[PDB]
């Protein structure tokens, strides 16, 4: 009865370990966050006796854990795994052992990063690990080489699970499908899949370089012996840029199918924005040098860097226009999908207007390293990630477990992520053109009204957080009277006023895939006849 | 790309000879008030006939309340009411005196 | 029951499972490892044939499961073309990231060719440290391994399009050169050039050698472990699983090895 | 050869889990597999349960 | 291995047992859920 | 005699899909073993000379210019290369092992005591 | 317990029943008898054309109306299959869900859809 929970041969097994396995992070991170805010709500030593060193390692536990164990693993694995195989016709995805072999080097690395980060020396030099601020003699030892461990089998497990998607969608196309009119789901997934397959061997290659640095005590990247670890700074770049892509991308596609499977109408320049995300995935190979402009590269340099960054980003309003034609000229319902969606594009084009606010290369001169950039991407990595898997939750619940969810728990909930969001992120613009300096456990008590409130909007998204618990445990326990009574939402959509009771009763959905008429998930053996279409 | 409209029409009509239920009907109502055209008095006609062929007075005031809320189209009033005033005399059904009053 | 009966022996490719412990037995002993490791880094006791047995034992342990599995690749049966595609694939795809970390190895010390450093040194050779050169060591070994590859760039297809006693020639042969090459290489193993402790200047050549020898230490250990399936006689000219691979690692391998070899050897010296 | 089918045969008639092919390797690997690895895995996090009882406490 | 339907039993824990209702594994959950930080934090500190 | 009723869906009628495949394995079968010719005749018709000699040249080189080495051990400190703050710096003190305090027991990579 | 010839196309039931004699010496065979398992039924079977799991198309450009209804050559109690229209497309893909219980419509083309079993004793 284990081999279907440790050998899953099948994908949803997979796919709803994954989620259980990110949210489990995913709150865990969320917890120790709101012990750092606490830590931050007023300057000095009130529950941590001071500890910068203790400080700096919970800092960067935070982004470590939240970047590599909740973003990555569920928002990736369970929508392809459960969708791009199933909807093109394939009976059963290929490379079960593959699968379970990612999944069963993963505990090697949740193990050793705890290790890392329950020693006494540890490793807390925060997302960038560029030496000599990644020095051992700093930071010594063993956290250095079992973060490197984790990050090398993270790595290999994304790169398999994205080689097992490529090629499924290579191989197993049913007879039946064109490759031009491809779901945008479809194409979102493939340029995602091949982004991390041109990025994280990069950085994996980066990253044996620093453990053998570490361990055999050479001179590549060290400033005595002649070394340069802009190379690692230039690899760590051109990683996280595309893997910023990778995280964003994916949810793109999962709004872009909310919204189609929803407003009952066809998404503006479908084919065109297919096209132009082709042209994304093909050109990201060249913004991602927009950071370094403090450097010393050269002005003609800066100038290549700069124009590139301000070139690539029309097709991110080319999207926002796109969706809100979309969502133009159709029926819109007061869903927590809809609302949902609405919140994270309104954040979304907040976010990228501070991204265009620091396109400019004069402005990052007084604007680098301050507030305002660690601000934007807070804004663009908190709204995109979080208010994707949001949705995605809120939208695929029924369609994986058939049992309906609450519609008021949801909406509070929704209203309570999204008052916190608001409240702490709107002081970050005072707080950007004063100049808070970030990354001081005793920052100056200046600040103290804005820190209460981020603490405040921090605490109300913990509060949050149990609420989703409990409304997990709510639906677990009540899913027959959520189906009995109208409490949850029964159908999507609502009808238009064209359709008899009757005939919306016969025709309850009218989408581009049978997931959502197909039956809760069958057997191990499902699709066992190829999908025709015309 | 400002296609054609006169074949979806066509295809409206043939499937009215192909019509077996009130379901047809339904469908081609929906795709019809879907287009941004908006629909001649001919045409209303043969959707009139359509959902009469099963003879179902709820089909009536569906259509007819839709004739009458279909498209803002800048807010045209005094065609509408002509139009409605017509397509009621030439058959009579009388309900805007019940759910008006409410 | 003839539609039955081609769905449920061709559409369904599923094969029995009972409750294995094996892989949580797997992630147990990788765990172990783990523990080896940090106890290595810190531990009050210092001996050192503890971590060097439990990594032996780990390793017995991965290969006698590979061959486990292959044991059941080729003894269960019920092969189709799905089957034998998918991991042929697979296997193309892992031979595809080995290269992918060779080229990367390679680029880790090919990068210092325009020299953009900012002091003590920024022009290759830092003249004025006068280290251990690690070039003409392992030239000779790779050179063998050169010819190795020359005469195995078409043996395997000789192989497999003969299947004979020249077959057999061409086994022999391999052992004895892939016996010769970790002979040549365990001559020099501890006193090589000196101790990695301090004072690295040329070291690089020499790390990279050494991180590139488990590779052919794999290589060889395949070789093996596939030579003692066939004599476990499951290994036919059926569903095979190393002649599939076996017939494209040369032409995978000749090439990376080729480009690690022009240069890494004929520059930087 | 002589062994294979009369293999085939016997597990045809008798389905088990295991496979029934390893015994003496189950019996010198999972038993010691289990005793060993607790052997070398408490004495790890036992030693400091002397020094465990910290309260963070100070004069 | 194909016997399976899946309505409840796609979760990958059991829903009988009267020792553990979904009561004590998701209590160990609420637990584990600040287990972490507060462990770290005492660890090196107090809370 | 295996008890068949009607039919176990043979399929729709066989097309010239099936023979185009063949021909394309075929051909990728026959520039295989066409590849594998001329490759071999043009490896042992020249690579191997030219890896011969390259082969017995650099043996000669390394057995004449590297093997003045072995006398490093015993030198007079007046041919020493001119070193600077590269060498002779500190490092992480040592614990493990019994001689000499190192990593390996190579007394040669320092000649100060 | 005695050989089987496995000279037709549906007389082979069981890949465990094959198990195929060696050879002494001589050349390899040819892809007949020396191939393992189940897999030489389909490499034949891909080498002529009669397949399992077929991946042929079915009666797409033809409409399937009520005149003509599309066919199904499948026992399983469920249907996943789509129709949008005669020509390659022309509008989004709509599965239909063929079934005996009760009927199906198309909303495009209005075909009620007939499941069509394989004939049993
Ligand atoms: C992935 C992007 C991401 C996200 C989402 C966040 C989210 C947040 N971050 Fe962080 N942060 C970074 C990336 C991110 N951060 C990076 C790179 C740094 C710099 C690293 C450093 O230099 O070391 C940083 C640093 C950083 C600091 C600087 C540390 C300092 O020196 O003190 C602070 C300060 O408080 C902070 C706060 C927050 C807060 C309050 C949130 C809040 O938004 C948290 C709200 C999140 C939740 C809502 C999670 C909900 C949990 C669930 C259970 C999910 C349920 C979902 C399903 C599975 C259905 N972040
Ligand atoms: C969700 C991911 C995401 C998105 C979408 C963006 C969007 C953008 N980002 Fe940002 N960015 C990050 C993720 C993201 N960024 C991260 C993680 C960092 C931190 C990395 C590091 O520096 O440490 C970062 C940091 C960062 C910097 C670092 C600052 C410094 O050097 O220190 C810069 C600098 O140029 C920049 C630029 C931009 C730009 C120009 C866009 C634009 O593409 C935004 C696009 C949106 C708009 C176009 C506005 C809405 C639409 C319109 C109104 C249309 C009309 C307007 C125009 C076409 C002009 N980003
Ligand atoms: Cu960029």
């Amino acid at each position: 009865m284990v081999q279907r929970w440790l050998y899953s041969t099948n994908a949803k097994d997979i796919a709803v370990l994954y989620f259980m396995l990110a949210i489990f992070s995913g709150m865990a991170g969320t917890a120790m966050s709101l012990i750092i805010r606490l830590e931050l709500a007023a300057p000095g030593s009130q529950y941590l006796h001071g500890n910068s060193q203790l400080f700096n390692v919970l800092v960067v536990g935070h982004a470590v854990l939240m970047i590599f164990f909740l973003v990555m693993p569920a928002l990736i694995g369970g929508f392809g795994n459960y969708l791009l195989p199933l909807m093109i016709g394939a009976t059963d995805t290929a490379f079960p052992r593959i699968n379970n072999i990612a999944f069963w080097v993963l505990p090697m690395g949740l193990v050793c990063l705890v290790t890392s980060t329950l020693v006494e020396s540890g490793a807390g030099t925060g997302w960038t690990v560029y030496p000599p601020l990644s020095s051992i003699q700093a930071h010594s030892g063993p956290s250095v080489d079992l973060a490197i461990f984790a990050l090398h089998l993270t790595s290999i497990s994304s790169l398999l699970g994205a080689i097992n998607f490529i090629v499924t969608t290579l191989n197993m196309r049913t007879n039946g499908m064109t490759m031009h009119k491809l779901p945008l789901f479809v194409w979102s997934i493939f340029i995602t899949a091949f982004l991390l397959l041109l990025s994280l061997p990069v950085l994996s290659a980066g990253i044996t370089m620093l453990l053998l640095d570490r361990n055999f005590n050479t001179s590549f990247f060290e400033v005595s012996g002649g070394g340069d670890p802009i190379l690692y700074e230039h690899l760590f770049w051109f990683f996280g840029h595309p893997e910023v892509y990778i995280l964003i991308i994916p949810g793109f596609g999962i709004i872009s199918h909310v919204v189609s499977t929803y407003s009952k109408k066809p998404v503006f320049g479908e084919i065109s924005m297919v096209y132009a995300m082709a042209s994304i995935g093909l050109l990201g190979f060249l913004v991602w040098s927009h950071h370094m402009y403090i450097v010393g590269l050269d002005a003609d340099t800066r100038a290549y860097f700069t124009s590139a960054t301000m070139i690539i980003a029309i097709p991110t309003g080319i999207k926002i226009f796109s969706w809100l034609a979309t969502i133009h000229g159709g029926s819109i319902r007061l869903a927590t999908p809809m609302l949902y969606a609405i919140a994270f594009l309104f954040l979304f084009t907040m976010g990228g207007l501070t991204g265009v606010a620091l396109a400019n290369a004069s402005l990052d001169v007084a604007f680098h390293d301050t507030y305002y950039v660690v601000g934007h991407f807070h804004y663009v990595l908190s709204m995109g990630a979080i208010f994707s898997l949001f949705a995605g939750y809120y939208y695929w619940s029924p369609q994986i477990l058939g049992l309906n969810y609450n519609e008021k728990l949801a909406q509070i909930q929704f209203w309570l992520i999204f008052i916190g969001a608001n409240v702490i992120f709107f002081p970050m613009h005072f707080l950007g053109i004063n100049g808070m300096p970030r990354r001081i456990p005793d920052y100056p008590d200046a600040f103290a009204g804005w820190n209460y409130v981020a603490s405040i909007g921090s605490f109300i998204a913990t509060l949050s957080l149990f609420l989703f618990i409990y409304i997990l445990y709510d639906q677990l326990v009540n899913g027959l009277n959520n189906k009995v009574n109208n409490k949850s939402v029964i159908y999507n959509k609502a009808p238009d006023f064209v359709e008899s009771n009757t005939i919306f009763n016969l025709n309850t959905v009218k989408s581009s895939s049978i997931e959502f008429l197909l039956t809760s998930p069958p057997a191990v053996h499902s699709f066992n006849t190829p999908a025709v279409q015309s | 790309d400002e296609e054609t409209f006169e074949e979806f029409t066509a295809r409206y009509e043939k499937e009215f000879d192909e019509a077996y239920d009130l379901f047809e009907v339904q469908r081609v109502l929906n795709n019809c008030f879907s287009y941004d055209l908006v629909p001649a008095p001919a045409v209303i006609e043969k959707a009139l006939r359509a959902a009469r062929r099963v003879n179902d007075l709820p089909t009536a005031i569906r259509v007819f309340e839709a004739l009458k809320y279909k498209v803002e189209n800048e807010d045209q009033y005094k065609a509408y009411l002509d139009e409605l005033k017509d397509v009621r005399q030439e058959l009579g059904v009388p309900l805007k005196e019940e759910l008006f009053p409410s | 029951m003839t539609h039955l009966e081609r769905s449920r022996h061709q559409q369904h490719p599923f094969h029995m499972v009972m409750p294995s412990p094996w892989p949580i037995v797997v992630s147990f002993a990788l765990l172990s490892l783990a523990l080896s490791t940090a106890l290595t880094m810190h531990g009050y006791i210092g001996n050192m044939n503890m971590v060097y047995l439990a990594l032996f034992v780990l390793l017995t342990s991965s290969i006698l499961w590979f061959r486990d599995i292959v044991a059941e690749a080729t003894y269960l049966g019920d092969h189709t073309m799905a089957v034998r595609k998918g991991i042929n694939l697979g296997f193309l795809m892992f031979v595809l990231s080995e290269v992918l970390i060779f080229a990367g190895l390679f680029w880790a010390y090919f990068h210092s060719a325009m020299s953009p450093d900012v002091t003590l040194g920024a022009c290759w050779p830092p003249v004025g440290i006068e280290a251990v050169q690690p070039t003409e060591l392992p030239l000779l070994n790779t050179i063998i391994l050169l010819s190795s590859g020359a005469t195995v760039t078409y043996s395997h297809h000789a192989l497999i399009a003969g299947n004979r006693n020249k077959a057999l020639s061409g086994l022999l042969i391999t052992f004895w050169l892939i016996v010769i090459f970790v002979t040549c290489q365990y001559i020099e193993y501890t006193n090589a050039a000196f101790t990695i402790s301090d004072g690295v200047y040329g070291s690089v050549f020499y790390a990279g050698t050494g991180l590139h020898f488990l590779h052919m230490v794999m290589l060889a250990a395949m070789l093996g472990v596939n030579y003692w399936r066939m004599r476990n006689y499951h290994l036919t000219a059926g569903h095979h699983v190393g002649y599939e691979t076996t017939i494209i690692y040369t032409h995978v391998l000749d090439v990376i090895w080729l480009f690690l070899y022009v240069v890494f050897y004929w520059w930087g010296v | 050869a002589n062994k294979v089918i009369q293999l085939q045969k016997i597990f045809q008639s008798s389905t088990k889990p295991l496979w029934w092919r390893h015994p003496r390797s189950a019996l010198y690997l999972y038993p010691f597999y289990a005793i060993f690895a607790v052997a070398v895995v408490t004495p790890l996090l036992y030693i400091p349960n002397a020094i465990r009882g910290i309260k963070a406490k100070k004069a | 291995v194909h016997f399976k339907d899946g309505v409840y039993e796609n979760i990958p824990f059991k829903v009988k047992g009267r020792k553990t209702p979904y009561a004590l594994s998701h209590f160990g959950f609420f637990a584990i859920g600040f287990a972490v930080p507060f462990v770290a934090c005492y660890v090196q500190l107090k809370k | 005699l295996p008890p068949n009723a009607l039919k176990p869906a043979f399929g729709p009628p066989d097309k010239v899909a099936a023979q185009k495949f063949k021909e394309s394995l075929m051909a990728t079968e026959k520039h295989a073993k066409d590849t594998s010719n001329m490759w071999v005749k043009i490896s042992v018709w020249v690579a191997l000379p030219a890896i011969a000699l390259t082969a017995v040249n650099t043996y000669f080189v390394e057995k004449e210019h590297a093997e003045h080495r072995e006398h490093l051990k015993h030198v007079p400190d007046s041919e020493w290369p001119r070193d600077y703050e590269f060498m002779n710096i500190r490092s992480k003190p040592f614990f493990w092992g019994d001689g000499d305090k190192t990593l390996f027991w190579n007394p040669v990579v320092n000649r100060h005591i | 317990p005695v050989v089987k010839t496995a000279q037709n196309l549906a007389e082979v039931n069981g890949p465990e029943t094959l198990i195929g004699p060696g050879a002494k010496e001589g050349t390899v065979p040819t892809d007949l008898d020396q191939e393992t398992g189940l897999a030489r039924l389909e490499l034949l079977g891909k080498l002529e054309g009669i397949d399992v799991f077929d991946t042929k198309p079915l009666d797409s450009s033809r409409k399937g109306t009520m005149k003509d209804p599309i066919i199904i050559e499948s026992y399983d109690d469920y249907r996943y299959v789509g129709c949008t229209g005669s020509p390659a497309g022309s509008h989004t893909i709509m599965w239909l869900k063929p079934t005996v219980n009760e009927v199906a419509r198309c909303w495009e083309c209005g075909s009620v859809y007939k499941l069509n079993p394989v004939g049993v004793p």
